[PDB]
RNA sequence: GCGAAGAACCUUACCAGGUCUUGACAUCCUUUGACCACUCUGGAGACAGAGCUUUCCCGGGACAAAGUGACAGGUGGUGCAUGGUUGUCGUCAGCUCGUGUCGUGAGAUGUUGGGUUAAGUCCCGCAACGAGCGCAACCCUUGAUUUUAGUUGCCAGCAUUUAGUUGGGCACUCUAAAGUGACUGCCGGUGCAAGCCGGAGGAAGGUGGGGAUGACGUCAAAUCAUCAUGCCCCUUAUGACCUGGGCUACACACGUGCUACAAUGGAUGGUACAAAGGGUCGCGAAGCCGCGAGGUGGAGCCAAUCCCAUAAAACCAUUCUCAGUUCGGAUUGUAGGCUGCAACUCGCCUACAUGAAGCCGGAAUCGCUAGUAAUCGUGGAUCAGCAUGCCACGGUGAAUACGU
C-alpha cells in the first residue's frame, strides 16, 4: 500500500495552488506556458535555492514571483539577473514578465531546499546514513515538530536495492490540519538513480 | 461513395485506362462502365493478383477479387 | 451474521382490507420492481375469489392459512462428516415465509391463462383443502415423517 | 443599470471580493442589487491510477466554478467612474 | 406545509373546505390513476379526524408517480399539525412528520453498480 | 522509433483525418484530455504538485 | 470488456515493395539572407524538373536556406541492477519509544489475564507509569432547520395571455455563504465499571447512510511499452520517408457482457412523472422535402434565460388466446442515408424481403444485508465519423439471517 502525496490532498483545504490565473477557453495555451516558464526559471536560477514559483497572470501580462532562500543571488546590488531573466521570461511568454523575489526564513523548513542539502551530498559520494542523520538532527534544532528523510534506491553501491530513512518527533499525516511539507529530488549518481524523499511537519 | 451523389475512381486508374497490362497500385477504385476489356493488376499486400474486368463485375470495388489472407485448410 | 439475531420488517398495511398477510403475498409476487403489476392482480384475484366462493375475500384468503402452514421442516444436520435429514419444528419465520412461498412457487400448476384467476383459483383450491399447495405441505411433512 | 458577473474557483476569495464592491456600490448608490448565488458548475476527471494494468484503481479530481452576479437598479454618474478603478484578487472574474 | 421524499418535493397549502384534494392545477384522480395508492394520502387526515374538513391544494415537482405519494403525505402531515398543536401527539407517532431518509446511492468505480461488482472466477 | 514520430504529430498532414492528438509533455498517444492536452499520467502528476488551478481531489 | 478515455488511412511499434544518409527531428560554426507558399509533367506517393519568386528589423538582433564533421537516432536487451508509479494481504488493527523494574546475557515487562467494541476502542485486575505513528475525530456529500442575497429561478396575494406570457413581489420552493442540531444526552433493568437490553423526545439513535484518507511491512509481484536512468548492442541500419497490407485470419477450448426462449407478454393508438451533465468556431430550433435514416433553413445562446432534449419501464382502451406462434430475432438479397481524399479486406444506421437456434439450461459455479440486489432509460471522457465497454445520474423496488 502506497501513501498519498501529502500535498496533493491538502490542496484547497489548507493550501492554495502554485498558480492563480483564471482562464476562459484559453487554458490550454496558458497552462502549457505555466509548465515551461517554470522550467527556464528552473535551470537559470538553479543554484539560487528556489522553492516556489507561483505564476499569476492577468490582463495580457504575467507575474512570476520567485521565492528563494538566497535572495541576494537572483537580484540586488548586481541588478543584472533580474533584468537578464526579464528578457528570457518575456522572450517566451511574449508579454510583460514582472518578477519580485520573496526572501525565505528558517531555511530548514522548505522541503525542496532541505532535500537539496542531501541530494548534492549523496551525489558527492558520502554515506547514506550519515548524510540524512547529520541534517535530520540539524533541521530538528530549527523547530520542526517532526521529520522523515528517506533515501530510497540502490543505496551503498550494492547490486541489490534497499530502503533507508530516519525520523524524530510528531508528524501526523492523517490529520488534515498539519501544515506538512514534502519534496522529492533525483540523486543522479554516476551509477544509477537513488531519489531521496523529505518532509517536515511544522507549527500546527 | 454509398451516397447516390457520387462515384469516384482513384485519380489516375481511369486516366491510364482511358488511353489504354495495367497495374494500378493500390485498391478501392470500383470498376465503372468504361473498363470492361482491360485487365488491371490490383496489389494485394504482396504480388499483383491479375483480374480481368468483365461486364458482370461492374460497380464492385476493384479490391474484392484479390484475397488477402491465405487459409488453405486448418 | 456471526453475531446474534436480527428482526425483520415486511410491514406496510395495504389500502384495501388493511392487513400484512395481504401486503405479504403481494410482495412475494412481483418481479424486478413490478409492484403495480402485482397489486392490481392481487386485488383482482380477490374479486373472483369473492364471487365464485361467496364468503368474504379476506376470510377466504385466510381460509387457506392452516392448510399451507408447515409443521415440521426436515433440517440438514451435520453428523458423521456429512449431512443428513434431521426433522425439526419450524418457527413462525419459516411458517408464513414458507407458507406464502408455497402458493406463488406453485402458480405454474393452476393451469389457467392469466394470473388474475390463477392466484384466485389456487387460494380457493387450498381453501377447499385440495389442490397442490396443501398437497405440497402434506408432501413436506411426509419426508419429515420418515425421519 | 449594469450587470457584473463573478466566477471564481474558491468561494472565499470571490464572496469576500463581492463584499467589497457591494459596499462601494452603496456609497456610489443606495439602490444596489446585492450579491446573489447561482448554481455552481462541477466537473469530474476520472484518471486511472496505475501506469499499466489493474483497471479497477482510479482517482477522481474535480473543479468547481462558484458564481455570483451583481447589478444596478437606478445608477448615477458615479457608477461608471467608480467601478473600473478597482483590482480584485487574481482568480475573480469581472465582466460588466 | 412542505414535504420531501426521494427526488420529489410537494408544497401544501391547507384551508378549510369541502375536501377536494386538488394536485398541481388538476384533479387528483386525473393526476393519479390508481386510487388505491392515493388513500394513504388521507392518513394525515384519518389519523386525526379531519378527513373532509379542508380542501387540499398541492404543488408537485420531480421524482416519480409513487415518488410524490410519500411527499404529499408528509407535506400535509406537517400542515395539519400546524393547524392545531393537538394533532402532533398522534401525527408524530404514526410515522408522518418523519422524513424518509432513504435515497439512491453513488456509483463507485470498480463496481458495476453502487454495491454490485464484476463476476468472480478463480481458475 | 519514438522521438521521430512527435514530428509526425506536429507537422500538418495531407488530410485532416490523419491528424490526431498526443500529450504535450510526453508524447503519449492514448488518453489525452483535450481541455488540458495532457495524458493521464502527466495530468495526475501535476495535479498533486498543484500546477493546474481549480483542480482538487474530489471526495464528493 | 485487461495498457487501448475510440485499430478503414493516421495512430502502428508488424509484413511486402519502393526510397534517404550530419539524417525527419537538437546544440557547435561558416557563406547567404527573413525562409515559405503557388502552378505545369511524371509517378502509388515518398520524390525529381521548370518559372514568379519569400519586398527582415533595429554594425547588432529573432527566424530561415546551403556547406564537412561533434554528433544525432533506437516503442533494440536486462523490471533477478534502478528511480519512479503502482497493485494484493487490507481500511485488516497493528508497529514502537522514554523513564523505571526483572535477567550474567541476547532479551522481557508495558502490549499478558477477565469482560466489551467496528477497533491495543474502553473498563477492571496486575512491576509498571506515560507517550508517538496507526483506530476514532478534523474534511466532502445526503437527511431537519435560522439568518443573509432574490435572478436568468419561484408565482401565494392582484389581475392579465395559447402558454409564468406582462406589470409587480421575493411569500412559499430553490440556489449558496455563515450557523443550529445527536453526544448513550434522559428514564427503567443489569453491570462494580466499561458497556448491554428497552422507552420518551426528535427530521434523524447508538461511528444515521455513503465518500476521501491505506501504519510496520509481504510477494526479487507488474511495468526499461508514459517519462528517467546503470550497463550492453545496432549507428549507409536494430535509424528514417511512403503506398498497400496485418493488428478484425478460423477446424476448436476458456473469461466478461448483450438478446431471448412469451399472457406479470406481444401488436395498435392515446398518454403521465426525472436527476445529473455538455455547448464558440460549438450547440444548432421553427417551417419545408421525405415511411425512411436524413437533407435545406437559420431562430436563441459565451447560458438558473437558448440549444443538445419528446426518457423509457408505469397507465388507460381494442386485438391476439398457449402454436418454434401475432415470441424471438440471427443470417442473407435488393434498395438507401451520414462522415471522411477513401466505408472492398474493415464503420454506424433505415425500408422491403428472408426469417434460423431457443420452449428456462448437467455435474459445478457468481453477486448482493435496503433504496441493496433486479429492471427501464439519460449524460460525459476519447471522438471528422464508430461502444452491448468505461466513468457518472435518476425511475420502479424486493427476499431471508436459527446458527459457526
Ligand atoms: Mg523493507
Ligand atoms: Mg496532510
Ligand atoms: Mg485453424
Ligand atoms: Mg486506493
Ligand atoms: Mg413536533
Ligand atoms: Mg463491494
Ligand atoms: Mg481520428
Ligand atoms: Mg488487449
Ligand atoms: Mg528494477
Ligand atoms: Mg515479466
Ligand atoms: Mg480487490
Ligand atoms: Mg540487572
Ligand atoms: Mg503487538
Ligand atoms: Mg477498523
Ligand atoms: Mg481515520
Ligand atoms: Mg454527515
Ligand atoms: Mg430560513
Ligand atoms: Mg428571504
Ligand atoms: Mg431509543
Ligand atoms: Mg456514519
Ligand atoms: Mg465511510
Ligand atoms: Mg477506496
Ligand atoms: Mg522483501
Ligand atoms: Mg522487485
Ligand atoms: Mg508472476
Ligand atoms: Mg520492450
Ligand atoms: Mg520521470
Ligand atoms: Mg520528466
Ligand atoms: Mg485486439
Ligand atoms: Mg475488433
Ligand atoms: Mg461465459
Ligand atoms: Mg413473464
Ligand atoms: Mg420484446
Ligand atoms: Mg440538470
Ligand atoms: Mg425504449
Ligand atoms: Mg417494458
Ligand atoms: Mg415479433
Ligand atoms: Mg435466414
Ligand atoms: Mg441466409
Ligand atoms: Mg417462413
Ligand atoms: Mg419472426
Ligand atoms: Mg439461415
Ligand atoms: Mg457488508
Ligand atoms: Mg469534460
Ligand atoms: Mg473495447
Ligand atoms: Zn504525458
Amino acid at each position: 500500500g502506497q501513501k498519498v502525496h501529502p500535498i496533493g490532498m491538502r490542496i484547497g483545504v489548507i493550501r492554495d495552488w502554485d498558480s492563480k490565473w483564471y482562464a476562459e477557453k484559453d487554458y490550454a495555451d496558458f497552462l502549457h506556458e505555466d509548465l515551461r516558464i517554470r522550467d527556464y526559471v528552473a535551470k537559470r536560477l538553479s543554484d539560487a535555492s528556489v522553492s516556489r514559483v507561483e505564476i499569476e497572470r492577468a490582463a495580457n501580462r504575467v507575474n512570476i514571483t520567485i521565492h528563494t532562500a538566497k535572495p541576494g543571488m537572483v537580484i540586488g546590488k548586481g541588478g543584472s539577473e533580474v533584468e537578464a531573466l526579464r528578457k528570457n521570461l518575456n522572450e517566451l511568454t511574449q508579454k510583460r514578465v514582472h518578477i519580485n523575489i520573496v526572501e525565505i526564513k528558517r531555511a530548514d523548513l522548505d522541503a525542496k531546499l532541505v532535500a537539496e542539502n542531501i541530494a548534492r551530498q549523496l551525489e558527492g559520494r558520502v554515506s547514506f546514513r550519515r548524510a540524512q542523520k547529520q541534517a535530520i538532527q540539524r533541521t530538528m534544532r530549527a523547530g520542526a515538530k517532526g521529520i522523515k528523510t528517506q533515501v530510497s534506491g540502490r543505496l551503498g553501491g550494492a547490486d541489490i536495492a534497499r530502503a533507508e530513512h530516519y525520523s524524530e518527533g510528531t508528524v501526523p499525516l492523517h490529520t488534515l490540519r498539519a501544515d506538512i511539507d514534502y519534496a522529492w529530488e533525483e540523486a543522479d549518481t554516476t551509477y544509477g538513480k537513488l531519489g531521496v524523499k523529505v518532509w517536515i511537519y511544522r507549527g500546527e | 461513395r454509398s451516397l447516390k451523389k457520387g462515384p469516384f475512381v482513384d485519380d489516375h486508374l481511369m486516366k491510364k485506362v482511358e488511353a489504354a497490362v495495367i497495374k494500378t497500385w493500390s485498391r478501392r477504385s470500383t470498376i465503372f462502365p468504361t473498363f470492361v476489356g482491360q485487365t488491371i493488376a490490383v496489389y494485394d499486400g504482396r504480388k499483383h493478383v491479375p483480374v480481368y474486368v468483365q461486364e458482370d463485375m461492374v460497380g464492385h470495388k476493384l479490391g474484392e477479387f484479390a484475397p488477402t489472407r491465405t487459409y488453405r485448410g486448418h | 451474521p456471526r453475531k446474534g439475531p436480527v428482526a425483520k420488517r415486511d410491514v406496510l398495511p395495504d389500502p384495501i382490507y388493511n392487513s400484512k398477510l395481504v401486503t405479504r403475498l403481494i410482495n412475494k409476487m412481483m418481479v424486478d420492481g413490478k409492484r403495480g403489476k402485482s397489486q392490481a392482480i392481487l386485488y383482482s384475484a380477490f374479486d373472483i375469489i369473492a364471487q365464485e366462493t361467496g364468503k368474504d375475500p379476506m376470510e377466504v384468503f385466510e381460509q387457506a392459512m392452516k392448510n399451507i402452514m408447515p409443521l415440521l421442516e426436515v433440517k440438514a444436520r451435520r453428523v458423521g462428516g456429512a449431512n443428513y435429514q434431521v426433522p425439526i419444528e419450524v418457527r413462525a419465520d419459516r411458517r408464513s415465509t414458507l407458507g406464502l412461498r408455497w402458493l406463488v412457487n406453485y402458480a405454474r400448476l393452476r393451469g389457467e391463462k392469466t394470473m388474475e384467476v390463477r392466484v384466485a383459483r389456487e387460494i380457493m383450491d387450498a381453501a377447499n383443502n385440495t389442490g397442490a399447495s396443501v398437497k405440497k405441505r402434506e408432501d413436506t411433512h411426509k419426508m419429515a415423517d420418515a425421519n | 443599470k449594469i450587470r457584473i458577473r463573478l466566477k471564481a474557483y474558491d468561494h472565499r476569495i470571490l464572496d469576500q471580493s463581492a463584499e467589497k464592491i457591494v459596499e462601494t456600490a452603496k456609497r456610489s448608490g443606495a439602490s444596489v442589487s446585492g450579491p446573489i448565488p447561482l448554481p455552481t458548475e462541477k466537473s469530474i476527471y476520472t484518471v486511472l491510477r496505475a501506469v499499466h494494468k489493474y483497471k479497477d484503481s482510479r482517482e477522481q479530481f474535480e473543479m468547481r466554478t462558484h458564481k455570483r452576479l451583481i447589478d444596478i437598479v437606478n445608477p448615477t454618474p458615479q457608477t461608471v467612474d467608480s467601478l473600473m478603478r478597482l483590482d480584485l484578487p487574481s482568480g475573480v472574474d469581472i465582466e460588466i | 406545509g412542505t414535504g420531501r421524499r426521494k427526488s420529489s418535493v410537494a408544497r401544501v397549502r391547507l384551508v378549510p373546505g369541502d375536501g377536494k384534494i386538488v394536485i398541481n392545477n388538476r384533479d387528483w384522480e386525473d393526476y393519479i390513476p390508481f386510487a388505491a395508492l392515493r388513500e394513504v394520502i388521507k392518513q394525515p387526515l384519518v389519523a386525526t379526524e379531519t378527513l373532509g374538513n379542508y380542501d387540499v391544494l398541492v404543488n408537485v415537482h420531480g421524482g416519480g408517480y409513487t415518488g410524490q405519494a410519500g411527499a404529499i403525505r408528509h407535506g400535509v402531515a406537517r400542515a395539519l399539525l400546524q393547524v392545531a398543536p393537538e394533532y402532533r401527539p398522534a401525527l408524530k407517532s404514526a410515522g408522518l412528520l418523519t422524513r424518509d431518509p432513504r435515497m439512491k446511492e453513488r456509483k463507485k468505480y470498480g463496481l458495476k453498480g453502487a454495491r454490485r461488482a464484476p463476476q468472480f472466477s478463480k481458475r | 522509433a519514438k522521438k521521430s514520430m512527435i514530428a509526425k504529430q506536429k507537422r500538418t498532414p495531407k488530410y485532416a483525418v490523419q491528424a490526431y492528438t498526443r500529450c504535450e509533455r510526453c508524447g503519449r498517444p492514448h488518453s489525452v484530455i483535450r481541455k488540458f492536452k495532457l495524458c493521464r499520467i502527466c495530468f495526475r502528476e501535476l495535479a498533486y504538485k498543484g500546477q493546474i488551478p481549480g483542480v482538487k481531489k474530489a471526495s464528493w
